[PDB]
RNA sequence: CGCGACCUCAGAUCAGACGUGGCGACCCGCUGAAUUUAAGCAUAUUAGUCAGCGGAGGAAAAGAAACUAACCAGGAUUCCCUCAGUAACGGCGAGUGAACAGGGAAGAGCCCAGCGCCGAAUCCCCGCCCCGCGGCGGGGCGCGGGAAAUGUGGCGUACGGA
């Protein structure tokens, strides 16, 4: 909604920042088990709660 | 000493003098609120023999308790179960009215500690008790060796765990053949000891 | 004396002022949102460049706690420039973008070269 | 160069503040370089500048509160921050004197009948 | 009361308005039987002004 | 009209996020939290849900003060002094 | 269901006996702890007897046991004053005292 | 009328303190079922148990007889073995069910009120001086202020005491 509140806007800001993929240089560490970000979220599939 | 004379006076409650005193005092207490500090004990001798001293740190609260039994807080009828549990009216509460009194007095005055309490009046619908309370942080108390026992953390909230005289009179504890069901800490401790299998390593 | 009203009302008593015998906390809290932590760094995007070249403004981003008065005071102290007005918006990323329009007698492009963004 | 908290203890509060201000100015310039796109050298040095900020502020705070404790050393009433922060129960606990002082009756009993040291033949 | 029942007292002054009356209600009869003269005086405040305290029931 | 066409009228929400536990269980007309009972002073907690007790308890969060308390208890709550200067 | 000749039994296992079963796997640990505490006490009281104060001769109460003697609680006040030890000095020199016990014979 | 005590009762962002909430394996106090068994079921059983509420500690609770006994008598409390699946309870059905004595672990006893006698001989706080200080205490000085006779302290408590 265009008529947001401040708490909700901060919440959306944090998850918008979280929704980025993984940097490539981490895939090259010594003890690395991570191959892709499994906590991704698409705006149409998963509806974020709220 | 006058304390003895006051003691027989208060043991002659059916006398016209004490009856007049009790009637007037009961009327005044009823007109007052339900939980208020008294300026000083109404029965100094009884307070002294219950452990009250005329020192800074001992306060007295006069409190009022509604009289009667206890009905089961179940909706209109409908005690859903077997007929042995359909009763709701003639039930009685395990603790005494004096215990309920000092319990709620100590709950309201949370930073003080309950010593004891005594009966000052009653009518058909209320009972009036005076409860002795001690401030465990006043230095005239903390510096006195014979009364700094109550400043220990273990004695916090005596009246709610049932360690004062009124609560003790209802836990069914005592010496001898009359009190077999409480050997050990309490009734629950006795039950726990009796209903427990001891499985030794070799049986 | 006499009572002309049938209502007893609580009499006006005397209320003393605090005369504390020791301060509650030892020292005043240090001002953490000061003129250096209040403005973080200026934007250097194409939109910001167009705004500084045309509207004679500057574009910064700040933390969400700053007022427009605080922002303009900080800009005045750090960059010794007079400020006409401030427009703020909380960006969807989370910071507070601030458009600071200068007094006409200063030049936004010159101030930008002085600061180092261009 | 390498600002370290051992040659900063002997200084005076005014040049402490001035040095802090200079370090803050340098940090602001470094952040400007970061956002505009700068050298890995500056991008690395921003951490050093931040830690210099941290240790200068630490020295200031430590000296200030140390002088403040020295000031409140003798007085009976002192701020809660300067009071000892042990656990709440330990602050509520009886103090060392009154947990030791005893009644005249039983100290008289102790002096009249002290506990003896004995042994029994086999 | 202990002086009166030892008959060591020569007269007893009792304040008239002790707020539990029971602390003194027995005292006139005891004083009579011991034969000690007693009087009832207005004001425990002014009676305890004799001593240097706020209040006193009997002197 | 019992299902699919009645699912379309769901457009205003009955719960929001609350200030104690941050879960989306704060009923708006009751103005209470269904998970912690926020307006009440005491935490909502029951013994018929061991899982619910485990989901948020003392060992779950950050232990910001309590782990420091542990580390200090291992030495006896020393104060005032510092290790011997070099 | 009952079967051919046998005994009819009454197991008291109809409560929830499994939520409270007291096992004894720590019995050796408890014995070791008790004896370590015993040794610590014995060597904190350096020259004094390990078993504590002396205790008096006692008959057992009932008819089943009234032919045997054992150790009592403490020495009574009457025998203590006959022997000439003081009430407050007996237990400071190592003599147990109990003021509750009579002396019939 | 006014002034002054005292008693009751208010108001303070008055000076200095204290409580709230969390965890909750163990503990203390209330409240408290129904599945189930009885080959049905209503008393009984499940069970003073689950769920519910309140309150602590490093353990808690209990505890120094208004006891057990009937002996040639034992002697605070708590725990273990036994007593004992016993005396007893029970549509005397299903089922339930202790205690004394005996052997061990541990071992520790004490204080008031009241009755009395000592010139309130008692306690708290403020200000000042010296000392100590991260458990705010020691000494001295205040014709400093209060509490207290509607009872503080010393002696003293059933084993008697003065
Ligand atoms: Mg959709
Ligand atoms: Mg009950
Ligand atoms: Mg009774
Ligand atoms: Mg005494
Ligand atoms: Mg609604
Ligand atoms: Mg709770
Ligand atoms: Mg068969
Ligand atoms: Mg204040
Ligand atoms: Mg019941
Ligand atoms: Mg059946
Ligand atoms: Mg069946
Ligand atoms: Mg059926
Ligand atoms: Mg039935
Ligand atoms: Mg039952
Ligand atoms: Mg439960
Ligand atoms: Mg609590
Ligand atoms: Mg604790
Ligand atoms: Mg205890
Ligand atoms: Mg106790
Ligand atoms: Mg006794
Ligand atoms: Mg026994
Ligand atoms: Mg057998
Ligand atoms: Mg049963
Ligand atoms: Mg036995
Ligand atoms: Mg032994
Ligand atoms: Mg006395
Ligand atoms: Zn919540």
């Amino acid at each position: 909604s265009s008529h947001k509140t401040f708490r909700i806007k901060r919440f959306l800001a944090k998850k918008q920042k979280q929704n980025r993929p993984i940097p490539q240089w981490i895939w090259m560490k010594t003890g690395n088990k991570i191959r892709y970000n499994s906590k991704r979220r698409h705006w149409r599939r998963t509806k974020l709660g709220l | 000493g006058a304390y003895k004379y006051i003691q027989e006076l208060w043991r002659k409650k059916q006398s016209d003098v004490m009856r007049f005193l009790l009637r007037v005092r009961c009327w005044q207490y009823r007109q007052l609120s339900a939980l208020h500090r008294a300026p000083r004990p109404t029965r100094p001798d009884k307070a002294r023999r219950l452990g009250y001293k005329a020192k800074q740190g001992y306060v007295i609260y006069r409190i009022r308790v509604r009289r009667g039994g206890r009905k089961r807080p179940v909706p209109k009828g409908a005690t859903y179960g077997k007929p042995v549990h359909h009763g709701v009216n003639q039930l009685k509460f395990a603790r005494s009215l004096q215990s309920v009194a000092e319990e709620r007095a100590g709950r309201h005055c949370g930073a003080l500690r309950v010593l004891n309490s005594y009966w000052v009046g009653e009518d058909s619908t209320y009972k009036f008790f005076e409860v002795i309370l001690i401030d465990p942080f006043h230095k005239a108390i903390r510096r006195n060796p014979d009364t700094q026992w109550i400043t220990k953390p273990v004695h916090k909230h005596r009246e709610m765990r049932g360690l004062t005289s009124a609560g003790r009179k209802s836990r069914g504890l005592g010496k001898g053949h009359k009190f077999h069901h409480t050997i050990g800490g309490s009734r629950r401790a006795a039950w726990r000891r009796r209903n427990t299998l001891q499985l030794h390593r070799y049986r | 004396k006499i009572r002309t009203s049938p209502t007893f009302r609580r009499p006006k008593t005397l209320r003393l002022r605090r005369q504390p015998k020791y301060p509650r906390k030892s020292a005043p809290r240090r001002n953490k949102l000061d003129h250096y932590a209040i403005i973080k760094f200026p934007l250097t995007t194409e939109s910001a460049m167009k705004k500084i070249e045309d509207n004679n403004t500057l574009v910064f981003i700040v933390d969400v706690k700053a007022n427009k008065h605080q922002i303009k005071q900080a800009v005045k102290k750090l960059y010794d420039i007079d400020v006409a007005k401030v427009n703020t918006l909380i960006r969807p990323d989370g910071e507070k973008k601030a458009y600071v329009r200068l007094a006409p007698d200063y030049d936004a492009l010159d101030v930008a070269n002085k600061i180092g963004i261009i | 160069a390498k600002i370290k908290a051992r040659d900063l203890r002997g200084k005076k509060k005014e040049e402490l503040l001035k040095q802090l201000d200079d370090l803050k100015v340098e940090l602001s310039q470094l952040r400007v370089a970061k956002v505009t796109g700068g050298a890995a050298s500056k991008l690395s040095k921003i951490r050093v500048v931040r830690k210099s900020i941290a240790r200068v502020l630490t020295v200031i705070n430590q000296t200030q509160k140390e002088n403040l404790r020295k000031f409140y050393k003798g007085k009976k009433y002192k701020p809660l921050d300067l009071r000892p922060k042990k656990t709440r129960a330990m602050r509520r606990r009886l103090n060392k004197h009154e947990e030791s002082l005893k009644t005249k009756k039983q100290q008289r009993k102790e002096r009249l009948y002290p506990l003896r040291k004995y042994a029994v033949k086999a | 009361t202990t002086l009166v029942e030892n008959k060591k007292a020569q007269l007893v002054v009792i304040a008239h308005d002790v707020d539990p009356i029971e602390l003194v209600v027995f005292l006139p009869a005891l004083c009579r039987k011991m034969g000690v003269p007693y009087c009832i005086l207005k004001g425990k405040a002014r009676l305890g002004r004799l001593v240097h305290r706020k209040t006193c029931t009997t002197v | 009209t019992k299902g699919t066409s009645s699912f379309g009228k769901r457009r205003n929400k009955t719960h929001t996020l609350c200030r104690r536990c941050g879960s989306k269980a704060y009923h708006l007309q009751k103005s209470t939290c269904g998970k912690c009972g926020y307006p009440a002073k005491r935490k909502r907690k029951y013994n018929w849900s061991a899982k619910a007790k485990r989901r948020n308890t003392t060992g779950t969060g950050r232990m910001r003060h309590l782990k420091i308390v542990y580390r200090r208890f291992r030495h006896g709550f020393r104060e005032g002094t510092t290790p011997k200067p070099k | 269901a009952p079967s051919r000749n046998g005994m009819i039994l009454k197991p008291h296992f109809h409560k929830d006996w499994q939520r409270r079963v007291a096992t004894w796997f720590n019995q050796p640990a408890r014995k070791i702890r008790r004896r370590k505490a015993r040794q610590a006490r014995a060597r904190r009281i350096a020259p004094r007897p390990a078993a504590g104060p002396i205790r008096p001769i006692v008959r057992c109460p009932t008819v089943r046991y009234h032919t045997k003697v054992r150790a009592g609680r403490g020495f009574s006040l009457e025998e203590l004053r006959v022997a000439g030890i003081h009430k407050k000095v007996a237990r400071t020199i190592g003599i147990s005292v109990d003021p509750r016990r009579r002396n019939k014979s």
